[PDB]
DNA sequence: ACACACTTGACTAGGGTG
DNA sequence: ACTGTGTACTAAATTTCTCTCCTGG
DNA sequence: CCAGGAGAGAAATTTAGTACACAGATATCCACCCTAGTCAAGTGTGT
DNA sequence: ACACACTTGACTAGGGTG
DNA sequence: ACTGTGTACTAAATTTCTCTCCTGG
DNA sequence: CCAGGAGAGAAATTTAGTACACAGATATCCACCCTAGTCAAGTGTGT
């Protein structure tokens, strides 16, 4: 069964509408795959269709296509894993995403069906193991995002929660990143002075973030946020000190070279105006720090008599840390 | 073809059920020729010269290895002068892409005052490692120990190949068709995905237009234009007008209208 | 008639005809049946094909040889450019041989990308034996244009000079520096650093990103009819028009016409002229 | 820095510069301070000077000599032509020498009419002592143009193509018939058979009829500035552009100029690159 | 220059005080170098072949005359046969003019079908004369003399000349620079006056225009074009429009619009 | 003096009318000849600026420049000759013609300035022996009777007056070729069916004209006016016949001769409807004017075997000529 | 058992396209 | 002191007309 | 019953807008690769 | 009267433009 | 079986703005 | 007393519209005319 001729909508909506029956995949596909490879091609007739056209998109198909999405893959997934079915999910992505970015989507019009339990019913998608979908539900959750308001302010929210939620025990959540990155875009895209919501969120539990383990998982993309966060917000630089310091490890790791390695590739934008108030209780761990157990502080806590203005600091205002620097 | 795409090659295991082997054509594929300083993303760079057991001549050959995404651009020389360090370097620039922050050990190579008199023209931020350093090592060396398995993988087949073909296909394969962690990127796909654009606030817009374009010339006429609606591509050559009869085409191109 | 057997003696103009007494129509009629009034002015209103080639996807390459800089060493480059998005790997040093061609294009496939498709002139360091062998050793089809048609590749002749007159720059200043790297550097910039038309890309970054849109298609070309039509040798001895009967294969840009060697041809539009 | 001095290391464009972050017109500047980049790229912006003579009511003649088809032998054509009203006067037979230039001016001047100036090409037959001698002893001037620009002679050179594809025309047919009463053929179908163009008035009676006019009048060439030119030797010596400081006497369309020989020729303008 | 025109040119009396000289000083001209069937409205023609005086071997000089006007064309040639008979009328035709009626003479060369086989292909009635009817020898031989005596008033003097530019001098004199009677007319500008157009009824009116059209490229710029204006000449070439600065110029023009 | 700057036309209307003084130049130039070469460059002005711009012509000055032609050579000539002050008389001309047709006069206007009693103190100028001024005279007048309607049928009658005068006795008027001309164009611009006015006048003084003597001097163009009179008009032929014949000369001349020439140029548009009642009454002369006393009608008389239609004439219709043909 | 009936070969020559 | 140009060739406008056959005189 | 008349060819007939090539001319060399012929080393017969 | 001082020339040589 | 093209260079539109300084709230 | 506001630069900054040249490459010949020197017939010294 296929087609392309009447050119009525009708006839569209029907070829659409017509995959409503639903596979049940697990082990047994037996029972006339036909179905399967026909929908399939389908679909792929569906998708280079819409790039054939212009006026395809019409209201009478909008709650239809958005609960066609819904029926075909908001399901559970068991808590390195791959799908089986994998082709046909990535094609019931790639179709949406196109249809989302398509010129004639009127947002005025998908606004009553753009819905916040729906996009609940998608961001608890990103705790699943598949990397592909997760790579495409960041896509399309970055165009969603951009390209709605309420339901923007709103995620902002249920995105603290599970944050929330997720530092403060032992959350395996296993999908961070993808969230850190559409942080990103947003930090980036600001313009201060603003309400401190932000910020606030920030000092609430980004940086107490690092009390969390295993960080490698998740630390460069993090570390990529905190700097578009400085920028130009940086100001808003005078209250990071200490933050981390505090959140300091205890013990004998290589986590905690690699924060170093953070903190290293974080001394870049320093001004000298509240630069006076931060310097001694820098070093009052960086210099204070020989006292670790590892065997690499005996080069780690002296890597900044080395830099081009982080050394003519130490020679720009030294009338207060000339004799705390140890001759 | 994958059994051939194979001893063109040898990759291993997990990379070939992509052409089209299932799980045991891949086990299978194995049996065949059997047994044969942070993440710093995106650009700050680090390098490395290394000897090479020859074939009769130790061949020196450097060599720099991105850090957030792991690629590889490198070449082979036989004098290691700092004249040579800096057309290697200056090769791989032209390969991708172009650094802010380099590293390397304090070799001769690395003293010179003319490679001092190309760095600063570049505004490249140039430190020195700690020389003796392996802490990195196992990292770098996973590299070089795969160039070095690769080639022996090759030239112990068909000693006769040029010296240098070795190092080009080396290169093709091993930073076109790989994985190592779950990633399920390239190398070099992941090293150059087009960066997420950030999203502004209070403007939650795009633009992604240029309107009509009058359009003529599809064929073997001169005359008036027809009028050239959107286009849904581009690319030096031609744009994707879609054509009135309800089908697509692809011509260098009239007007250019605002949007 | 003393309108026509006046063009039969004197082949005047169709405006002195009608002054003569004929309406215009009937001139027109004549000046379009006196064969030789006809086989001698070159003039050549076939339509251009403009088609160098169709590039649905990316990956149809484009290859070509050159002689740079023989003020005492002829440096011979290698230059092959994609035609999807005007990307340039280029790669010399001296010589010739078939073997030389061969490890360059397996180097350019470590730059990007991987192609599949090809096509040359005729060739010689490309007609070889072994050279094609290499080719089909990586499943790739391969072509060859007309003989003795330049245009042909307009595409990569283009991006020679473009390449050459950025290299003299270069070489007009700082004299000393080594061609080597002085190559390296001209290439970073082709690639990175210019933009195009209101495209408004590097052709790099063009070149990346939008492979992640699928393929249109058109295919089954069809209706096929014959003509008739003398114009010229394409073996550059231009001369008076050549006249063949006529087209035993019709095409789309070039044509098919049996040179009296009773010999398939392949002549391109731009040297036609069409009869009755 | 990175934005000024990067063109100063790469040579980019303004647009790669102001992309990477750079200023919007100094810009523009910047790419007019690379002495290199001018020296290299190739571009004539300088306007079309396009001009004949000719105000005179049919009184400039402009005639060159030229070569033919040999059935088994050469045959050598002089034309002059007019440059008012078109009209052509040709004599061959094979010789090129003065003493025939001279008998052939001496014949085409029967035929109509007698001139006030004339022009030529520096070839050897017009530079004979000889011929000045004669030019002189019947109150005439002479000039000749820049050697080395076949352009130069636009309107000659083309009425010789238009004369040979005519006789062309006539030797397809007819192929035995003496080669030249089939000349003194097309010389009538050249002059009286034939409307010219949009004037639309065959060059024989807009040749004779208007005499009866008036001279306007334009004089005054005058208002001298000069400026400072790098652009190209004019022996076909195409090359890079061969830059000069600057003009000593400017002159319509054409400039008066230096070689470093402290020797003046007047490169036409259509070879100099302005820059000031 | 009056007496160089002269001993150059050499002819005679009447139309050298249209150059300057006085009544008296063209007398002292002749004083000086002591050596001085109808009339048929243009193109109905007539012709002859004649001997000459041999230098050292005659030459046959062959002449075609017309009868209205009185302008002569002709040629030097050895041998007398039709195919040169032919080839002379043929080059007169590409002198002035194009005739309909040919009457010279029943000589053989006149006789021959391959002169018919080229008259018929002219659409040329011939009409040839009687046979010794010296009635109309007074005038053409009147002419023929008057080539004589000047072909020996060139080279009497100066004998150095070859008996080609003796001839094509003969005439740009005789053509050019005489005039018959009083009808103040050279045989030239009476051959050629564009004739009078005649008068329609009715239609008194008159059509001398090609309708405004715009202008540019004066000089130096491209831009809009200017204008339009009337242009009141034309000519192979530009057209002298009458430009806006109450001046004149000519250009190689731009449109022709309806008038 | 001179001038070319106020761009106004009274201050060249003033250029103009300052011509106004007149010289007597029969034999006395002595007095202040540079008056004479300056009028020769002001007209030398006055004419390339009519040629100059557009806006020039306007009304004040028509009656002005007529009156200027008037007394500039509205003057009795002396009944081959030609003039002193010629270049002068060459330049009124050449700028009067220049000025008629001009683009911007307007008829309408002159309409009242053009004037009957003018154009005959113009035509009366023919008689004058000078060819030159009698080229610019027919030309100019070529121009009016070009232009104008009422002065043409005017015309047309005073010079029918003129025939009547002249050919009626010995009027040596030694101008009349230049109207011939003026004539056949007008001839030529017809259409048939028409008044017979043209026809009469031209039966009643044209072919009577030939009791004249010393025709060479107007002969040939009286007979290009005959055969422009004839074609189409020619079926007008049938009256014509024996017109010339009973006009036919008596004595023997080469002024028959050459009438013989004329009547040889004119049997060209025979047409054998009315052709039967000619060819006898052309033959009762042409076959029985043998009697002549020329030495020539011995082949004079017969040469008309010889055609190639009136040959098949002879052999066309003979069934009424054929015994009187000399066998 | 070695002289000849049988092969390659190498190795020119020549041609064709840029 | 000095400088490109004229014709051929084909699609498209545009302008005649032209019977079809409608209309109320 | 039919003079102006939309009007769809239609035909006809003008106009508009690009291409081409006149220029002094050929021979000769060069880097490469393929096919076709020509002496120069190798192996089975007869008694 | 037979020893040398004075032109062309002829006659080479070479160059420049088409 | 097979086909010209991309950049440089300058005048001209056109679109920011911009003080001048007028106006009646 | 001064915010919108013609408005004349103005400045700035975009766009439009033609030209150019990448192609395998030189040497060698030819028709002609001029300028510059080189012995070779013709004529001037010393008695
Ligand atoms: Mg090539
Ligand atoms: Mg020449
Ligand atoms: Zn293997
Ligand atoms: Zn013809
Ligand atoms: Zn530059």
């Amino acid at each position: 069964i296929r087609d392309v001729p009447a050119d009525q909508e009708k006839l569209f909506i029907q070829k659409l509408r017509q995959c409503c029956v639903l596979f049940d995949f697990v082990s047994d596909p037996l029972s006339d795959l036909k179905w399967k490879e026909v929908k399939r091609a389908a679909l792929s007739e569906m998708v280079e269709y819409i790039t054939h056209n212009r006026n395809v998109i019409t209201e009478p198909i909008y709650p239809e296509v958005v609960h066609m999405f819904a029926v075909n893959m908001f399901r559970t997934l068991p808590p390195p894993t791959l799908e089986a079915a994998w082709p046909h999910l990535q094609l019931v992505y790639e179709f949406f995403l196109r249809f989302l970015e398509s010129p004639d989507f009127q947002p005025n019009i998908a606004k009553k069906y753009i819905d916040q339990k729906f996009v609940l019913q998608l961001l608890e998608l990103f705790d699943s193991e598949d990397p592909r979908e997760r790579d495409f539900l960041k896509t399309t959750l970055h165009r969603i995002y951009g390209k709605f308001l309420g339901l923007r302010a709103y995620i902002r929210k249920q995105i603290n929660n599970i944050f929330y939620r997720f530092i403060y025990e032992t959350e395996h959540h296993n999908g961070i990143a993808e969230l850190l990155e559409i942080l990103g875009s947003i930090i980036n895209g600001f313009a201060l002075p603003l309400k401190e919501e932000h910020k606030i969120f920030l000092l609430k539990v980004l940086l107490p973030l690092h009390k969390v383990k295993s960080l490698s998982v998740y630390h460069p993309q993090l570390a990529y946020c905190v700097v578009q966060f400085l920028e130009k917000d940086s100001t808003l630089t005078e209250p990071v000190v200490m933050a981390l310091l505090k959140y300091w490890p205890k013990t004998h790791s290589p986590k905690e070279v690699m924060f170093l390695n953070e903190l290293e590739e974080i001394l870049d934008v320093i001004e000298p105006s509240e630069f006076v108030k931060i310097m001694e209780p820098l070093f009052r761990q960086l210099a204070k720090c020989v006292s670790s157990p590892h065997f690499q502080v005996a080069e780690r806590a002296l890597y900044y008599w080395n830099n081009e203005y982080i050394m003519s600091l130490i020679s720009d205002n030294a009338a207060k840390i000339l004799p705390i620097m140890f001759p | 073809s994958p059994a051939e795409l194979h001893s063109f090659t040898h990759c291993g295991q997990t990379a070939l059920t992509l052409q089209g082997a299932t799980t045991t054509e891949a086990s299978n594929i194995l049996r065949s020729c059997h047994a044969c300083r942070g993440l710093l993303p995106n650009h700050i760079w680090q390098g490395d010269i290394t000897h090479f057991k020859y074939k009769n001549t130790l061949y020196r050959l450097h060599v720099w290895v991105d850090t957030f995404s792991g690629a590889i651009s490198a070449t082979q020389k036989r004098k290691e002068t700092s004249s040579e360090a800096i057309s290697s370097l200056l090769q791989a620039i032209a390969y991708l892409g172009k650094p802010s922050y380099i590293n390397t050990d304090n070799g001769p190579a690395y003293i010179s005052q003319d490679f001092l008199n190309m760095c600063t023209s570049l505004a490249i931020r140039h430190t020195t490692h700690v020389p003796y350093n392996p802490t990195s090592s196992g990292l770098v060396q996973r590299s070089n120990g795969i160039l070095k398995t690769l080639l022996y993988k090759y030239f112990t087949d068909k000693p006769d190949l040029p010296m240098d073909n070795a190092l080009s296909i080396a290169l093709w394969t091993i930073n076109h068709l790989n994985v190592l962690t779950n990633c399920h990127k390239t190398r070099w796909q992941l090293h150059h995905s087009p960066r997420l654009q950030p999203i502004p606030e209070t403007r939650s817009l795009s633009n992604k237009q240029t309107h009509w374009y009058y359009f003529k010339l599809p064929g073997l006429n001169s005359r008036q234009w027809k009028g050239p609606q959107e286009a849904l591509q581009e690319a030096a050559g031609a744009a994707l007008i879609p054509v009135s009869a309800s089908s697509a085409q692809w011509i260098p191109w009239r007007l250019l209208k605002r949007a």
